[PDB]
């Protein structure tokens, strides 16, 4: 809970009255996508 | 300005692997947070000391007759929605996508505790107190006294007898009204008056922009993009490459904080001096030479400015 | 949608949207002031897409002393009352998700969005500063938010020929504390 | 009045715990800084381990040297960082000390007319007391109370000549005019000696 996160930050089991900065929130990604060119012919590596 | 910096986002960003490596780089991120928080808290203390010198909020009676003295330019204006004096709102215009780009790098700016209206409301209290009660309200209960009689008191402070004012009440009032009007033109005509307040704004913004440009530095590494380095080298190879980037970027953040701590201390010195001037030049009459204006000090009137304060010193100057 | 992406090795994370950039036919991707990839062009459909990082910001916790109570209030900074989290299904890194996060007492201020405190039309002295003239305090058995009060109202009875003169006095003693050495 | 005021001083300091916060903050920050320097010895800084003994006892000198260069440079940064903050803090301590020296000269060794410099009110005298890492002043000030209401005039006309107060102010209760000092109500008859 938010109260416990404060205790972790201060490294104490007792917290004095006030406002504290705990951490930052961010929206996690759901899926991933890949976009690559459309070509398919294999490079002529046999020759060299 | 008070600034807040996201330690992880500036250094790593969207790279989850960088976030893990930063864990073993000591407690540097925590130190940066505490140092910048102390500066931000101090900024609210500076404003409180200068402006909240009174415990009550005095008001000026509706009938604005004070023996010939106008005070129109310095008293609050009801018509303006901000309720600022005609001089004050002239100051708010002289002093002034970039914000978005800096935010996405983890750099944010916190709003002050005291709003502009609240600060302008404090200066209005000191004006009403200094007019209707002289210097008495700065040392206890406020006692009313006629303004022409109050000027006669201030003439005795500089060594000139009372009868000099009473025999020249009309002329002295005219001189004060003329001097006040020329003050507005001096500021309005000359845009370079607020050079000191502008430098504070400029140096803060410019120092922040230097931090952003440091994010495009290789620091000896192959590339300045973390994702490419991870996606091009095997794990035991990338470590010798990320370390240079992390230390290079950790140095930039430490450099920024050190300059801010130095600048904050200089500002506090200037803030402490302004609180002294308000207590001695506005809440009383000062005998110190050149402390409040040039000449023989009579009184002073404060005006709120963006990130500052403006003192109007009224002084007596011999002639002929 | 906040998704990962890979454009010919340009791995990253963010939200892809339409871009109004007047891309020239020879131009591949745009950039911003900070010299970072701001827009990209799809290798297949040759469509210009904006890149914007997923939403973020700092979070602060408001609480009285633990000796007094145990309740807290949470302030989301710079978040505009609407993009606050609503789902906890593995899409946020802060599991300290507020028991409602909506519907409950939610206040929007110029300093951010405050959840878990009740706004009042009264005015008291500042106890815990929030910002932009808003303070918070623990009152009554609950946490409330108000607007700070500068001071008591007064009006000096300025008159045309009137003076006030004291008839007693008080002798007062006050202390001042100053550090001298460390 | 003086004895009562001095009596309440002891309870005010004892009862209010956050009275000596200014001195307490000096001690805590210095302690806090030292704790960080000790705790920073636990950081690998990208090396295999924070212990110097095992690194030299587990890898050959040619490759172990690059491992300890990470530890040495990181630790030197901690010392350089710690010194820089000490110089900044000592500069603000010296500014506080200078103000304390000025106050003792002006508020203790004499009577000061600077407003609010030594206490709130009209200054009478100050007394110093010694505290750990600081000093405490006891400002004694004169505060008016119980004001009244009067009608005033700038000058008094008599025999075609204007008369002005010499060091007081003209007042009347409504019928009889007097002259009194400005800070205290003590009316007197208007003669040619006070005008
Ligand atoms: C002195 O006070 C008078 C009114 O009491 C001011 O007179 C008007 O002021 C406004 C601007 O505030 C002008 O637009 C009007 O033209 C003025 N009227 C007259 C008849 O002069 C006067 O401006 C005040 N002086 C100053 C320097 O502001
Ligand atoms: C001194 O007289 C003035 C009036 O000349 C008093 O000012 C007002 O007095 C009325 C009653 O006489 C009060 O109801 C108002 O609140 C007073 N203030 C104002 C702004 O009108 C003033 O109170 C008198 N002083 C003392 C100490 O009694
Ligand atoms: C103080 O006395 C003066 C007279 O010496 C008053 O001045 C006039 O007051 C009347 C009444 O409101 C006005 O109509 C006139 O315009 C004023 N003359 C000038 C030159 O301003 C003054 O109003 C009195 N003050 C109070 C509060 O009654
Ligand atoms: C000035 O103040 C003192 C005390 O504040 C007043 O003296 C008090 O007088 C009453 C009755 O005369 C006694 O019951 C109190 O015990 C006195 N106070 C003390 C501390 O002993 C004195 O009357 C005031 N003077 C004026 C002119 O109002
Ligand atoms: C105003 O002050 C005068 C000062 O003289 C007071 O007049 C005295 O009043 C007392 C009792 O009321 C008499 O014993 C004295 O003889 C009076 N002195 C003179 C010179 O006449 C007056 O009472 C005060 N109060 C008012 C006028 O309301
Ligand atoms: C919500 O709050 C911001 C405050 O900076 C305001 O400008 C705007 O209405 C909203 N922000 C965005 C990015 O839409």
């Amino acid at each position: 809970d938010p109260l416990s996160e404060t205790k972790c930050t201060l490294k104490s089991f007792t917290v004095e009255k006030g406002i504290y900065q705990t951490s930052n929130f961010r929206v996690q990604p759901t899926e991933s996508i890949v976009r690559f060119p459309n070509i398919t012919n294999l490079c002529p590596f046999g020759e060299v | 300005t008070k600034t807040s910096v996201d330690c992880t986002m500036y250094i790593c960003g969207d790279s989850t692997e960088c976030s893990n490596l930063l864990l073993q780089y000591g407690s540097f991120c925590t130190q940066l947070n505490r140092a910048l928080t102390g500066i931000a808290v101090e900024q609210d203390k500076n404003t409180q000391e200068v402006f909240a010198q009174v415990k009550q909020i005095y008001k000026t009676p509706p009938i604005k007759d004070f023996g010939g003295f106008n005070f129109s330019q310095i008293l609050p204006d009801p018509s303006k929605p901000s309720k600022r004096s005609p001089i004050e709102d002239l100051l708010f215009n002289k002093v002034t996508d970039l914000i978005c780009a800096q935010k996405f790098n983890g750099l944010t700016v916190l709003p002050p505790l005291l709003t502009d209206e609240m600060i302008a409301q404090y200066t209005s209290a000191l004006l009403a107190g200094t007019i209707t009660s002289g210097w008495t309200f700065g040392a206890g209960p406020a006692l009313q006294i006629p303004f022409p009689m109050q000027m006669a008191y201030r003439f005795n402070g500089i060594g000139v007898t009372q009868n000099v004012l009473y025999e020249n009440q009309k002329l002295i009032a005219n001189q004060f009204n003329s001097a006040i009007g020329k003050i507005q033109d001096s500021l309005s005509s000359t845009p370079s008056a607020l050079g000191k307040l502008q430098d504070v704004v400029n140096q803060n913004a410019q120092a922040l922009n230097t931090l952003v440009k440091q994010l495009s530095s290789n620091f000896g590494a192959i590339s300045s993009v973390l994702n490419d380095i991870l996606s091009r080298l095997d794990p035991p190879e990338a470590e010798v490459q990320i370390d240079r980037l992390i230390t290079g970027r950790l140095q930039s953040l430490q450099t920024y904080v050190t300059q801010q701590l130095i600048r904050a201390a200089e500002i506090r010195a200037s803030a402490n001096l302004a609180a002294t001037k308000m207590s001695e030049c506005v809440l009383g009459q000062s005998k110190r030479v050149d402390f409040c204006g040039k000449g023989y000090h009579l009184m002073s009137f404060p005006q709120s400015a963006p990130h500052g304060v403006v003192f109007l010193h009224v002084t007596y100057v011999p002639a002929q | 949608k906040c998704v990962n992406f890979n454009f010919n090795g340009l791995t990253g994370t963010g939200v892809l949207t339409e871009s109004n950039k007047k891309f020239l036919p020879f131009q591949q991707f745009g950039r911003d002031i900070a010299d970072t990839t701001d827009a990209v062009r799809d290798p297949q459909t040759l469509e210009i897409l904006d890149i914007t990082p997923c939403s973020f910001g700092g979070v602060s916790v408001i609480t009285p002393g633990t000796n007094t109570s145990n309740q807290v209030a949470v302030l989301y900074q710079d978040v505009n009352c609407t993009e606050v989290p609503v789902a906890i299904h593995a899409d946020q890194l802060t599991p300290t998700w507020r028991v409602y996060s909506t519907g409950s007492n939610v206040f929007q201020t110029r300093a951010g969005c405050l959840i878990g405190a009740e706004h009042v039309n009264n005015s008291y002295e500042c106890d815990i500063p929030i910002g932009a003239g808003i303070c918070a305090s623990y009152q009554t058995q609950s946490i409330i938010a108000y607007t700070m009060s500068l001071g008591a109202e007064n009006s000096v009875a300025y008159s045309n020929n009137s003076i006030a003169i004291p008839t007693n006095f008080t002798i007062s003693v006050t202390t001042e504390i100053l550090p001298v050495s460390m | 009045q003086f004895n009562s005021a001095i009596g309440k001083i002891q309870d005010s300091l004892s009862s209010t715990p956050s009275a000596l916060g200014k001195l307490q903050d000096v001690v805590n920050q210095n302690a806090q800084a030292l704790n960080t320097l000790v705790k920073q010895l636990s950081s690998n800084f990208g090396a295999i381990s924070s212990v110097l003994n095992d690194i030299l006892s587990r890898l050959d000198p040619p490759e172990a040297e690059v491992q300890i260069d990470r530890l040495i440079t990181g630790r030197l940064q901690s010392l350089q960082t710690y010194v820089t903050q000490q110089l900044i803090r000592a500069a603000e301590i010296r500014a506080s000390a200078n103000l304390a020296a000025t106050k003792m000269s002006e508020c203790v060794l004499g009577q000061s007319k600077r407003v609010d410099f030594c206490g709130k009110g009209y200054h009478l005298m100050s007394f110093p007391q010694s505290a750990p890492h600081g000093v405490v002043f006891l400002h004694v000030t004169y505060v008016p109370a119980q004001e009244k209401n009067f009608t005033t005039a700038p000058a008094i006309c008599h025999d075609g000549k204007a008369h002005f107060p010499r060091e007081g102010v003209f007042v009347s209760n409504g019928t009889h005019w007097f002259v009194t000092q400005r800070n205290f109500y003590e009316p007197q008859i208007i003669t040619t000696d006070n005008t």
